[PDB]
């Protein structure tokens, strides 16, 4: 009865007002790269290492 | 993706994702570092071990 009324009040007179995704994109955190690779770097390369390090520290084992 | 309702940016972020598998490459840089660093390392374990080997006989 007035059950009725307002179904058919609701559903036909008035729906969803607009509402854009573009909009949505402000309040989300987007997508973004995970820019780079992060390529290490060899070190101590070489007996120069070894060389300062069999001259730079003598001490012996005790 | 199934909770989304504004889905059309899962399957943006799913392909990223999956397109950038690879995040990073390999590395193996010892390889040059390590067998230098042994063969002084060896040398002058050797050359040690020996030494007082002879000594203890000595």
């Amino acid at each position: 009865n007035v059950i009725q009324d307002l179904y058919l009040r609701e559903l036909k007179d008035t729906k969803l007002a607009p509402s854009t995704l573009q909009d949505a994109e402000g309040n989300v955190k987007p997508w973004n790269p995970p820019q780079k690779p992060n390529l290490p770097e060899l070190e101590l390369q070489g007996p120069e290492a070894l060389k300062a390090y069999t001259e730079q520290n003598v001490e012996t084992a005790h | 993706r199934s909770v989304l309702k504004n889905t059309s940016v899962i399957d943006k972020i799913e392909s990223y994702v999956k397109q950038y598998k690879p995040v990073k490459i390999d590395a193996s840089k010892q390889l040059q570092v390590i067998e230098s660093f042994e063969k002084h390392a060896m040398t002058n374990a050797k050359e040690t071990e020996s030494l007082v080997s002879k000594e203890l006989k000595d």
